[PDB]
């Protein structure tokens, strides 16, 4: 059908900062080009309609211009509130076709985990089952590295991350982490440790326990 | 405003018409003449009660509200007096989708009658597009 | 003011078909021009076709011919019908109006020739461990079930103030995900805490116990 290549794929950006997302659309396309927004655990929303026709009740921040092939749409002064994606539709020729989405981030400041874990829990023993969670809530920014150590040293594959989208409070972050093993090669050993390295220090958060049991 | 062929022409092609969902450009300034002689103000009411409005004549049944029709069914959002103003973005932002409904031009008689499956491009020489 | 709000299944077996609707309230029908949108996995939507006043339908190639929109005017509303389903067409239907001036929740639909399991709700209880500030953070694991989505709700929508619930990882055919819950330390045997998960289409409500205990 019709192609429209958005770029850039992502775009994390500090509160008051201009911004400007482009639509590249393998077509003559004219005027017919529409945004939406998408943020986090919601539907879709106008933002603009033909190219720049802003749609009523949202933001004089968002402004949009173009016709032909070449289209974008710009957010001055971005806010907070701001983080989400944002996709570009044609309605020029049938099928409708959509963009490739661009997830714009807002840069908050330098923040650190908080280590949790949490062993097998008693129930799920009996079944022969296992489970050793770490918990790393509320860091940015997104990267950062978890290691597990059965006992002394390091593991492998078992492991099983988690992470969230941004959180629609301090664009702070939090991801997950189960370690799952049976019940016979659960207590072979004794000490489990979630370690985790991030930006925020020079020295990974240790956050372990021994099988000191029931 | 009273349109001149050309100055339409081309603020039509702005307002992304030129091709719009398979209709070249013509169809839309040609539709325009012989529908409300380029004339933003025309308006003829329709015997059943209806009133036509603007450039392309969108009608008060289903597509903009007079308040002087009942059945009245707003498909366009527009109250009616948009249509007859200086600005077309109204007008054309509501043929965009009336033509979006298998009938595409057909919706417009005069297109259908006097327009339609004449050498359309007629309409788009000599302009400055 | 007006409301569309889809509604079918969770999940059908591949080559079956799934039916879907989307109860329009509020306003009137009558010829607003309506469609069906479908969101992927890969985050990208993909528009399915639409139902213009008249009965005039148009459908995205793409989207074969298994498709079939239609509308019931008397009952105000408009469904959906996909054919020959398959794995694929695992992603999220919404339902708008010619634009996407209103839309819909969205509703999760699965295409897998594996079946439904209830979920299997285990208390993470805090370890005598400390932390960096005296802040109590409990959890609970949901594992074993099918399909998505849940609703793993903190003592029924009370314990709003701070919890965290990642997304769920698939085990070869079989999800399990987690939920998290901060709250003042101790301010934790005293206050009694619970896991309120919801598997909706396994039609299974599992009350779930974390009062910060110890073996």
């Amino acid at each position: 059908d019709i192609v429209l290549t958005q770029s850039p794929a992502t775009l994390s950006v500090t509160p008051g900062n201009s911004v400007s997302l482009s639509c590249r659309a393998s077509q003559s396309i004219g005027n017919n080009l529409h945004w939406y927004q998408q943020k986090s655990h919601e539907s879709p929303r106008l933002l603009i309609k033909y190219a720049s026709q802003s749609i009523s009740g949202i933001p004089s921040r968002f402004s949009g211009s173009g016709s032909g092939t070449d289209f974008t749409l710009s957010i001055n002064s971005v806010e907070t509130e701001d983080f989400g994606m944002y996709f570009c539709q044609q309605s020029n020729s049938w099928p409708y076709t959509f963009g490739g989405g661009t997830k714009l981030e807002i840069k908050r400041a330098d923040a650190a985990p908080t280590v949790s874990i949490f062993p097998p829990s008693s129930e799920q023993l009996t079944s022969g089952g296992a489970s050793v969670v770490c918990f790393l809530n509320n860091f940015y920014p997104k990267d950062i590295n978890v290691k597990w150590k059965i006992d002394g040293s390091e593991r492998q594959n078992g492991v099983l991350n988690s992470w969230t989208d941004q959180d629609s409070k301090d664009s702070t972050y939090s991801m997950s982490s189960t370690l799952t093993l049976t019940k016979d090669e659960y207590e072979r050993h004794n000490s489990y440790t979630c370690e985790a390295t991030h930006k925020t220090s020079t020295s990974p958060i240790v956050k372990s326990f021994n099988r000191n049991e029931c | 405003k009273v349109f001149g062929r050309c100055e339409l022409a081309a603020a039509m092609k702005r307002h992304g018409l030129d091709n719009y969902r398979g209709y070249s450009l013509g169809n839309w300034v040609c539709a325009a003449k012989f529908e409300s002689n380029f004339n933003t103000q025309a308006t003829n009411r329709n015997t059943d009660g209806s009133t036509d409005y603007g450039i392309l004549q969108i009608n008060s049944r289903w597509w903009c509200n007079d308040g002087r029709t009942p059945g009245s069914r707003n498909l366009c959002n527009i109250p009616c007096s948009a249509l007859l103003s200086s600005d077309i973005t109204a007008s054309v932002n509501c043929a965009k989708k009336i033509v979006s409904d298998g009938n595409g031009m057909n919706a417009w008689v005069a297109w259908r009658n006097r327009c339609k499956g004449t050498d359309v491009q007629a309409w788009i020489r000599g302009c400055r597009l | 003011d007006v409301q569309l709000q889809e509604s079918g299944p969770s999940l059908v077996k591949p080559s079956q078909t799934l039916s879907l609707t989307c109860s329009v309230t509020g306003d009137s029908i009558t010829s607003d021009y309506w469609s069906w949108i479908r969101k992927f996995p890969g985050n990208r939507l993909e528009y399915m076709g639409y139902v213009s006043y008249s009965g005039s339908t148009y459908y995205n190639p793409s989207l074969k011919s298994r498709i079939s929109i239609t509308r019931d005017t008397s009952k105000n509303q408009y469904y959906l019908d996909l054919n020959s389903v398959t794995t694929e067409d695992t992603a999220t239907y919404y339902c708008a109006n010619w634009d996407g001036d209103y839309w819909g929740q969205g509703t999760l639909v699965t295409v897998s020739a594996a079946k439904t399991t209830p979920p299997s709700v285990y208390p993470l209880a805090p370890g005598s461990a400390a932390q960096t500030n005296s802040m109590v953070t409990l959890g609970c694991l949901v594992k074993g079930y099918f399909p998505e989505p849940v609703t793993v709700t903190w003592n029924s929508g009370s314990l709003s103030s701070g919890v965290h619930t990642f997304p769920a990882v698939l085990q070869s055919d079989l999800y399990t995900l987690s939920s998290s819950v901060t709250v003042p330390s101790s301010p934790r045997p005293s206050e009694t805490v619970t896991c309120n998960v919801a598997h909706p289409a396994s039609s299974t409500k599992v009350d779930k116990k974390i009062v910060p205990r110890d073996c």
